[PDB]
């Protein structure tokens, strides 16, 4: 059952842009200061940034967001260029908060709202130029993992090591890494895309344009429905294809891939949550819920609760129903009315006698789970 | 539908289409129709008079069906299906044009159009200050080959 | 429009053009028609019916769009502009008309009109003692070879 | 009863050039590796092969198919050349995978889609200059036969043994070398040909003509009838002329000829398969199922979508119909009206009520063969 009551429940310590925003970690050829964060359109992102002269991944999946669907997204630079150590697991693409500094890293997004997905490109930049053992990789993955479950309404894009076979996935999935968890997802197969600065070709993870496909999802259709089946617009190919004999054996390991299909291009196929528990194995499923939250919170938003009272029960039924009775309207829920469709409950055995302090307790139940 | 007595009403007529017409007002001009033909003869030699043969069988007919669009957004999607056949591409698609009871799970009828409907006119409503009542409609026309149940 | 459910209104319909008709009643006539094309065939030597061809693509039609001058003053600006074709001059022009959001910040549809319209109308309205409700429109009708949203 | 629920029903494993294309692996001389198969034409094999002065048999079962009809190829290097073990069944033209290298042999099946026939041109000549004899030479034509199996799509050319009586022919099929399964097609004779590299005349199996055949075929007619009466463009003669009682005696066993007629020219004239069921004996109806597949798979988009919208079943029903009807109209069905000649089913007594991801069950009448 995720919080029907709180942003926050054992003290009320507390006294838009939509689910397109999202945030990468990584190294900029130039870049503003790294601490302040800052979301924007690829137009500025270049002028600050620099047109892909450092040979860095954020050069290239800021695109994720311009040449698919997108808008702005938060930028965290780490450091710069060298002219003409970020290479470690502890600064960059790390928990590189600086003991309540926010510093680069997934710290230091900690005070930052608006944020549906984070992404760190650069953390395997240098993963043979800096040695990057599976350990201090992990531990990044471990970190972004944890970040976004305390955050508790964004996820984490994880990359797949760099040049392997399908077996050396299942390996480290299953054997030495897997991370098991509601909050975050995998995809494959590196994809093969050109760079304007030099040439013809580099190779990048399959992110970037990947997450641009959730922002076009959702402009399509509501966040319940995947990008099961979407094109990677800007993907040139793939490194490998993966056949049916394989898709047998990563599927239902929750690893996602991405095929070059015989007359419809390449496109996005697998949509599982990289976990283990068979409540959240549909991505789909997993972000409507993150969806209703972040419009619900915002909406019933009052500060300092005065008195517990019923008339504030009232209140908040009837605007939580009137809210969720058009998902049932719409193709969103399943049911023949909002009846059997949704359920809304707060009364005095949500919120009991005892009154202590903070009430505001609402149950509810959305089709099948209950929060 | 629990007795012969009821008959279906328009409660909600919708449609499958690839191309987002999500929300409509409504539908018109939709018949099924078999040609048929007519001749006269004078009767085999003899003291009667002649014959009318309107049994002869000829084709069927093809026509199109109007669809309302409640009114103009800023979503497109009717323009690019017109601007897909104007710049050449033979962009037709499969329609399904369904009628639905009282209680609406029950969805009894349904006519399929053939797959190589496709969209001719986009008409604009009256703009005029004042009016109140003209709500910036949009007409959409799509001719449709072949008609079944 | 921050939900699917509301449709443009006709809350402030307005031109670009070089031409001062600064203000107006109301726009009309505004379509776009793709002319289709039917052809009837027999069947590939064999026991079944012919078939009906209208997936067939003629060009794009034309046409123009009336517009309503609320009334007659003392400034002659859509008397000159027929003044110029009538002299001879290839006098046309690009025009836009827009279409305008309940909050008008908010312009989310235009259509261009050719650079080759131009104005081959100007009709005045009937002056009858004692109509009052009678006010001296007049009506302009402009030709749009191409209208392109 | 084969495959129309899903390319795979057991697991969701699930998540142009033209239809006259066909795959040949062999050997040859300064050709681009096994790995970068390519899709060419006669100018494109040339740049890749040079002008059939390598020795070996796929220029000329590429030229053969080439000059008759068709579109394109794959082209299989496998491996290269000596100067005026590459030849050894294992290491390159056979049951290759390379940890899903797939860049050698049959390894390119499955991984390679877009093609409906396979040919293996070189591997019947080894078998003196490398004593490749007995079991080697039937150990591929085992894989290449095996592989269309897997695949559900495919069908294997093969050749029968270059100098026999009809009598061998038949206890080689009959003892040495049968098959008896729906992917595979023999005919008896070789043909007489050249080389245009060294000299007037050269001894070349009935493959790679024979694919352009189909081609032809297919790509003028359509495949309602088999191309039993087809002029085999590029022969000059044929090793044997078969007489009435050699017809006699290959008929019943499966065997296809090719023979000389006065005044009509060399024509292909059996068209049975290699099979004893009834059901297949013929290569017009294994070709007619084929391709009515490869138009409904490609047709459905619809893989990952509510798995448990009925409304789908609708859709299902629209699409196939308008296919079948389409066809019935032309001479696909042996009917007086789709009443009596074509059927299609989707409902929820097809879709069991557990509503399992392995739903899209979809039951049709072909003809008369239950899919």
């Amino acid at each position: 059952m995720p919080s029907y009551l709180s942003p926050g429940v054992y003290v009320e310590e507390v006294a838009g842009v939509g689910t397109s925003v999202a945030a990468f970690v990584g190294l900029a050829p130039t870049g503003p200061l790294n601490e302040p964060t800052l979301v924007t359109n690829w137009t500025q992102y270049v002028a600050a940034f620099g047109d892909f002269t450092g040979g860095y991944y954020l050069a290239h999946s800021v695109y994720g967001f311009f040449n698919n669907g997108g808008s702005a997204a938060y930028v965290v630079r780490v450091g710069g260029s060298a002219e003409d150590q970020a290479e470690s697991a502890h600064p960059g693409p790390a928990q590189y908060l600086g003991d309540s500094s926010d510093r680069t890293g997934f710290g230091g997004l900690e005070a930052i709202d608006e944020i549906s997905m984070v992404a760190v490109p650069d953390l395997m930049a240098a993963y043979q130029r800096g040695a990057i053992d599976l350990e201090a990789v992990k531990a990044v993955q471990l970190g972004l993992i944890a970040h976004c479950e305390l955050m508790g309404d964004r996820v984490a894009i994880i990359d797949p090591p760099p040049n392997q076979n399908a077996r050396q996935i299942r390996v480290w999935r299953q054997e030495t890494a897997g991370y098991d968890s509601k909050y975050a997802a995998l995809y494959y197969p590196w994809i093969k895309s050109f760079d304007p600065a030099t040439g013809q070709s580099r190779l990048v993870p399959p992110s970037g344009h990947v997450a641009g496909i959730w922002a076009r999802n959702d402009s399509e259709r509501g966040v319940h429905k995947a990008p099961a089946n979407e094109v990677v617009r800007g993907a040139v190919d793939l490194e490998l294809q993966i056949t049916r004999g394989e898709q047998d054996l990563l599927n239902p390991i929750g690893v996602n891939c991405i095929r070059s299909f015989p007359g419809r291009g390449i496109r996005v196929w697998g949509a599982r949550t990289l976990s283990s528990d068979p409540a959240w194995r549909y991505l789909n499923i997993r972000r409507y819920f993150n969806y209703l939250e972040e419009s619900i919170l915002i909406g019933t938003q009052w500060v300092v609760f005065e008195p517990n009272d019923h008339n504030l029960w009232a209140r908040i039924r009837r605007n939580v129903s009137a809210f969720l009775v058009n998902e049932w309207r719409n193709g969103a829920l399943f049911g023949q009315s909002p009846d059997q469709a949704y359920y809304v409950k707060c009364d005095e055995e949500t919120n009991p006698p005892e009154s202590v302090d903070l009430g505001r307790v609402v149950c509810e139940i959305g089709i099948a789970p209950v929060k | 539908m629990s007795l012969p007595k009821p008959e279906d009403v328009l409660v909600a007529p919708n449609f499958g289409i690839q191309i987002d017409g999500v929300m409509v007002e409504y539908l018109n001009s939709v018949s099924n129709l078999q040609i048929e033909q007519d001749v006269i003869r004078y009767q085999q030699n003899q003291g009667t008079t002649g014959r009318n043969n309107v049994t002869l069988m000829p084709g069927v007919a093809k026509d199109g069906s109007v669809q309302v669009e409640r009114g103009m957004s800023q979503s497109s999607v009717f323009t690019q299906w017109i601007n897909d056949s104007m710049a050449g591409r033979m962009a037709t698609a499969r329609k399904n044009a369904t009628i639905i009871v009282m209680d609406y799970e029950d969805n009894p009828v349904k006519r399929w159009n053939l797959r190589n409907a496709w969209c001719s006119k986009v008409v604009a409503g009256t703009l005029k200050a004042g009016d109140t009542n003209a709500l910036t409609e949009t007409i959409t026309i799509v001719f449709e080959e072949l008609v079944v149940e």
